[PDB]
């Protein structure tokens, strides 16, 4: 009867019922279950899976001075040029994005600035089309650029002040004037306002006969933020720089936008003082002039204007300010509310303060930034910058290590400074003829490259700035042949935190921690697998891991340390040994994880939560 | 019957195909260079050419049925044509379909995860959706097959226009910054230009099978090889000046950074409905599955008379004319297929079967037309374009392997040589046991699937 070969009428018998019908609906409803429980599946994936993180939270950040870093023609400045010519130096320390600070055509280089131009780069730098090509050579390498911007202020030497005093056209108000007596030379000012490098904050015009206000020198007149004609200005100078490729800005002296419109006097800190000797910034109480009441409503507006730029996916505009160097809950409020959208971090300049390597003062730092900070938000963490002295000469060259390996392992973006990573110091003197802050000009000194004239720098006869003496034993042709080097441990930690999926996005549990030790662990729920960082900030220590932690084994793993002598070997948690400045990442596994207990729940961190599945292999948020 | 005009409007619509969309990414990533992966889209479009017009003239001569089955029997024997007919139903079909439906879930999914890959579960979860829901449709039904048709490939070509007017129009507004120094880091090198000639080739995937029109053309002999000598030189024409309008919007390093290329170009240049592109683009991708999908059972057919290939495949459902058992082999297959291996990995096994089986077919052109056969060709071709495509094609077989050694190369070689192994045990020597491996299997196969012979 089954003869294989079956036309249509001889097999209805046979197919009809007897075993061979239930199987046929049986699996055509199978596949039909399945075709919706695997377009079910795809979409139940999709939407727990949480957003990655943009290209300001990826890597870290390097701050460029550009009259330092490279000199390409041998006038001893470096320019646009020169930073274009190293750029695959920067490709080998996994930077991500390189912050370069102000290149504008200024009349003064310093005292936060003097800008004649906000729309052209300065002679000494390069000009215009220069920057265009170290845009392009930057995009091209994966990297992003972001720039200083300071809207506070203008040069005396600008167009609209040249205007201004004339009464010429709408400019007659774009900055703030007012009447004042002068006679014999002495003027008396409206008001006893004083400026933050200290003397009447008022100084007479002769051609507008009227005076004009400034925070800072009196080359620097303060623009009158308060009519609308001078913010479209400044909307237009943002809108410049976005369309020729930078990435993002970082906004300077914001707290000083506005001021009190009524111009009463300010409160002094020793009110039985006599009223014509005030003539410093520290004596009065700065109730008027800084962060007034409509300040964060300009901010706010600068994010609008960046975001008409940030809409295609891949190019979104970071914006970054920097923090009030008195206040810490003042500084959370530029990371802007659940609903009003600001700065994407401001700037986190505290850990550059300390004087003195202790370990409660980096304790205090950590601890102050990551409770008083709002709930969804990213830290970040600056170790250094171009307005205070260099890191070797503040703590010591002991601490170079220990300090990158810090900032590298703490939950959010790490912002280097140029030449913190091969351990440069201030230089001890120099003569400049230019108007420059000597107590700040220290750390500006060019980049060592390589033993010859001026370190590799210039290449030609002298340097705007000499460069330091032991420039033969610290550069980076030196340390990067070195095995147990500050480039070289740079370069294994900044390797390390691209990608490791538990630095950048792990939780960030702070252990207890007696003075001259830091202790912190990083752990993901699903990734059976922590870092635990045992940072030495004292003499000496032989310190019992076991009764501390509680999770951990009896033998790990020394995934990296900074003295470098421990590359693989395995260490006793019973006694372990930290050498004054010694810093150890331990790798061990363990399914009881720090966060998830109940004596954690006070001192452990993250900003997005984000579980881990080893069966699918994807982060996801419902946990 | 249809004229020549719309004798070449079937073969344009036929050869661009979701490969534009893919493919790019892949070449660029081996020439580094704007430069140079501009021409590898003309000289791979060049060679499609020769082999569509040499595809002519056994598609004459021969006048037989089946699809290529037939010029390999009819030139070395009857080994290349069993062997062509194992790996064009373990190899080259099934893999074909996986990957245009890998590239369906690139193109669904690339929208809801902006800025960053999203995960490979993801869109091996999307893929194998979407082979089961296309090889089920097609076996239900056959109006369903056709009723969609028409309407993707609309999609298809509107969007070819799209990007192309946009990448001109920004092209007179002097975007001009990507390609002015062109050439500058460009990789030419044996290992290159091969992986490189594979994922440009693959979205000329299409030409063998262009021989079906002559049917229904008005005048074959003498508008045939014109259709295709202007037909896909004109693709070729707007391939460039669809890779050009890429690199006009977009640089070359933001390129290699997505796998969906044309949805990175719709969010830059068409921001108001930028939704519009990963829209279309899969409509086209899945309508060109489609298309693969309704040509399994045709081979198999030509293939089950000679005992080549097992004939329970060719048998019919009652209910619905549908290739029921041919549709849900072959399917099955691709599911094994997307698990282990991603687009990359599978263009360069998918063009490595399918390019020796191309050049043994063509140079039994020559082989034939030099000593065995001398029967009349309705069509000739000159001597010097059959050689080219031969020798080109044993440098796209043999450089690769040698040059950039993979592992998928290997997993391609031992599917063959098994295949050969299954010609001698059970097609060559007739054991006796041999058959009643067969006979019980076959009926009963029809017996669950209630399908019949065809005639
Ligand atoms: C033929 C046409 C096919 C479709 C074409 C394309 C269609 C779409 C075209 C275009 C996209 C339109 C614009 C979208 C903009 C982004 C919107 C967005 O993110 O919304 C989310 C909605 O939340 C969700 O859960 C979205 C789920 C999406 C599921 C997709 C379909 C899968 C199956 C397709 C059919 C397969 C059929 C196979 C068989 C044929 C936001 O949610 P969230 O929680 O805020 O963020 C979570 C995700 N991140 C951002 C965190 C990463
Ligand atoms: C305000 O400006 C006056 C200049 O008019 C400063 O006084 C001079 O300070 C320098 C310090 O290097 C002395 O060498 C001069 O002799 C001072 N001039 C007179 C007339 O005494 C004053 O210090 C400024 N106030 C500050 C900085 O708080
Ligand atoms: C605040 O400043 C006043 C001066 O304006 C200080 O008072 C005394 O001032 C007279 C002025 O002739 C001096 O001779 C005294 O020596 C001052 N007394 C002191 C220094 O104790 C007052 O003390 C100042 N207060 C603070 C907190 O510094
Ligand atoms: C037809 C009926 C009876 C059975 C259908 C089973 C199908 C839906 C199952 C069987 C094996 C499955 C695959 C097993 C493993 C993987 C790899 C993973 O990274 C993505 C999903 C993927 C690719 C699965 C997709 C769904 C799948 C193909
Ligand atoms: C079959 C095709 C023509 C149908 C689509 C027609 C419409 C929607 C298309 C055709 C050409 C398209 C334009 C081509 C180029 C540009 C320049 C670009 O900087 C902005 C979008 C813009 C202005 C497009 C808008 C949409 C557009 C007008
Ligand atoms: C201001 O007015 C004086 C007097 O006429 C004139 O010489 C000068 O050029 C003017 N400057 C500007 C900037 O208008
Ligand atoms: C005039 O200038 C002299 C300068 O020595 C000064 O002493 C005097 O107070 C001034 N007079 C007025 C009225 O400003
Ligand atoms: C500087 O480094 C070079 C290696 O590039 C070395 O040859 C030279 O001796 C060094 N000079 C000094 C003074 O150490
Ligand atoms: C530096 O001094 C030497 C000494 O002759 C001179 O040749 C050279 O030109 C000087 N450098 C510059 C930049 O002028
Ligand atoms: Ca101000």
């Amino acid at each position: 009867r089954p003869y294989a070969g079956m036309p249509k009428e001889v097999l209805f018998q046979f197919s009809g019922q007897a075993r061979y019908r239930i199987p046929r609906e049986v699996l055509f409803w199978l596949t039909v279950a399945s075709v919706l429980l695997l377009i079910a599946a795809t979409i139940a994936i999709i939407a727990i899976s949480p957003k990655c993180l943009d290209w300001w939270q990826a890597g870290p950040m390097y701050q460029i001075y550009p009259r330092s870093f490279r000199d390409s023609n041998k006038d001893g400045d470096g320019d646009l040029k020169g930073i274009q010519d190293k750029l695959d130096y920067i490709t080998t320390l996994n930077i991500k994005t390189v912050w370069i600070t102000s290149f504008y055509k200024s009349s003064l280089k310093d005292f936060r600035h003097a800008v004649e131009d906000f729309q052209e780069i300065d002679p000494i730098f390069g000009t215009m089309k220069d920057f265009e090509n170290l845009v392009a050579a930057i995009h091209d390498k994966g990297l992003k650029l972001i720039i200083d911007f300071i809207p506070n202020h203008t040069s005396d030497k600008h167009a609209w002040f040249q205007w201004s005093r004339n009464r010429t056209g709408k400019y007659t108000d774009y900055y703030i004037w007012h009447d004042c007596n002068y006679e014999n030379g002495t003027t008396i000012p409206p008001n006893n306002w004083l400026s933050v490098y200290g003397n009447s904050s008022w100084h007479f015009d002769e051609v507008r006969k009227q005076c004009y206000f400034h925070q800072f020198m009196k080359e620097q007149p303060d623009l009158n933020f308060r009519n609308p004609d001078v913010q479209e200005e400044i909307k237009e100078i943002i809108q410049f720089w976005l369309s020729k490729g930078v990435d993002g800005f970082s906004f300077n002296a914001l707290q000083y936008l506005l001021e009190a419109k009524h111009l009463r006097d300010e409160a002094q800190v020793n009110k039985t003082q006599i009223p014509d000797t005030v003539t410093h910034y520290s004596q009065l109480h700065h109730d008027f002039t800084t962060t007034q009441v409509g300040m964060h409503d300009i901010v706010r507006s600068f994010r609008q204007t960046m975001n008409q730029y940030s809409r295609e996916p891949g190019r979104y505009r970071f914006m970054g300010t920097e923090a009030h160097g008195e206040s810490i809950t003042e500084t959370m409020v530029y990371y802007g509310l659940p609903f009003i959208q600001e700065a994407d971090f401001p700037f986190n300049s505290y850990l550059s303060k300390l004087d003195k390597p202790s370990g409660n003062s980096v304790s205090e730092v950590i601890t102050s930034w990551l409770e008083n900070m709002p709930e969804g938000k990213w830290p970040n963490w600056m170790t250094g910058g171009p307005d205070n002295v260099r890191l070797t000469s503040r703590l010591g060259e002991k601490y170079v290590n220990i300090m990158n390996m810090l900032v590298f392992t703490l939950p959010g973006t790490p912002i280097t400074y140029y030449g913190e990573e091969i351990g440069m110091r201030n230089i001890l003197a120099a003569n400049l003829n230019e108007n420059y802050d000597t107590g700040t000009l220290f750390s500006k000194s060019p980049m060592q490259w390589d033993n010859s004239s001026n370190a590799g720098f210039s290449e030609g006869n002298h340097t705007w700035l000499p460069t330091s003496s032991d420039y033969h034993t610290v550069n980076v042709d030196v340390q990067k042949t070195q095995p147990r080097s500050a480039l070289k441990l740079y370069q294994e930690l900044s390797l390390l935190h691209a990608n490791e999926l538990l630095l950048s996005r792990g939780w960030f549990c702070y252990l207890r921690n007696d003075n001259h030790s830091i202790m912190y662990t990083r752990e993901l729920d699903g990734i059976n697998k922590v870092f635990l960082m045992v940072l030495n900030f004292g003499e000496s220590s032989l310190l019992n891991l076991k009764e501390m932690i509680s999770n951990i084994p009896t033998r790990v793993r020394i995934r990296l340390s900074t003295s470098s002598a421990y590359s693989g070997r395995e260490v006793d948690t019973h006694a372990v040994t930290l050498a004054s400045g010694e810093g150890l990442i331990l790798e061990y596994n363990t399914g009881n994880l720090l966060h998830r207990q109940t004596a954690f729940k006070d001192r452990c961190f993250v900003s997005n939560r984000a579980c881990y599945s080893r069966v699918l292999n994807i982060l996801y948020s419902l946990c | 019957e249809l004229g020549l005009f719309s004798g070449t409007c079937i073969i344009v619509g036929t050869i661009i195909g979701s490969g534009i969309f893919i493919s790019p990414k892949s070449v660029l990533s081996n020439m580094e260079a704007v430069g140079p992966c501009l021409i590898i889209w003309a000289m791979c479009g060049v060679l499609a050419t020769l082999g569509a017009l040499c595809f002519a003239e056994l598609g004459t001569m021969i006048t037989k049925s089946g699809g290529e089955y037939p010029y390999l029997m009819e030139a070395f024997g009857p080994i290349p044509a069993y062997l062509f007919s194992w790996s064009s139903l373990f190899v080259i079909k099934p893999s074909s379909f996986a990957i245009i439906c890998l590239s369906f879930s690139e193109y669904v999914c690339a929208p809801f995860y902006s800025g960053c890959s999203p995960p490979q579960v993801v869109i091996k979860t999307l893929a194998a959706a979407a082979i089961l829901l296309i090889s089920t449709v097609n076996a239900l039904s056959v109006r369903l097959g056709s009723y969609v048709q028409n309407v993707f490939t609309a999609a298809k070509m509107v969007i070819v226009v799209i990007i192309i007017i946009s990448g001109l129009v920004l092209l007179a507004q002097g975007n001009t910054r990507n390609f002015e120094n062109s050439f500058e880091g460009a990789s030419l090198s044996v290992g290159s230009i091969s992986l490189a000639l594979y994922n440009g080739l693959w979205a000329y995937d299409g030409w063998n099978q262009l021989n079906y029109i002559t049917e229904e053309l008005r005048n074959p002999f003498r508008n045939l090889p014109l259709a295709i000598i202007i037909g896909i030189p004109l693709v070729t024409g707007c391939y460039i000046l669809m890779n050009v309008s890429y690199f006009t919007v977009m640089t070359a390093t933001e390129l290699l950074q997505s796998q969906a290329v044309a949805v990175t170009f719709g969010d830059r240049v068409l921001y108001p409905a930028s939704w519009i592109v990963p829209l279309f683009v899969a409509f086209s991708t899945i309508g060109a599955a489609n298309g693969s999908c309704f040509t399994a059972g045709r081979l198999v057919f030509v293939a089950g008379r000679e005992g080549h290939m097992l004939k329970v495949l060719s048998y019919i459902s009652v209910k619905r004319l549908t290739p029921a058992p041919a549709i849900m082999f072959h399917s099955m297959i691709a599911i094994i297929y997307i698990i282990p291996g991603d687009i990359n990995s599978l263009v360069n096994y998918f063009s490595f079967a399918a390019w020796l089986f191309y050049g043994l077919t063509i140079t039994g052109l020559i082989v034939m037309r030099f000593t065995r056969k001398e029967l009349k060709r309705p069509i000739k071709v000159p001597i010097f374009i059959p050689i080219l495509v031969t020798l080109l094609s044993v440098f796209l077989v043999l450089a690769p392997i040698i040059s950039a050694p993979a592992w998928e190369y290997l997993y391609c070689v031992l599917f063959m040589l098994s295949g050969l192994v299954f010609y001698f045990l059970f097609v060559h020597y007739k054991f006796g046991w041999a058959q009643k491996i067969s006979k019980p299997l076959t009926m009963h196969l029809q017996m669950l699937m209630e399908v019949v012979p065809p005639e």
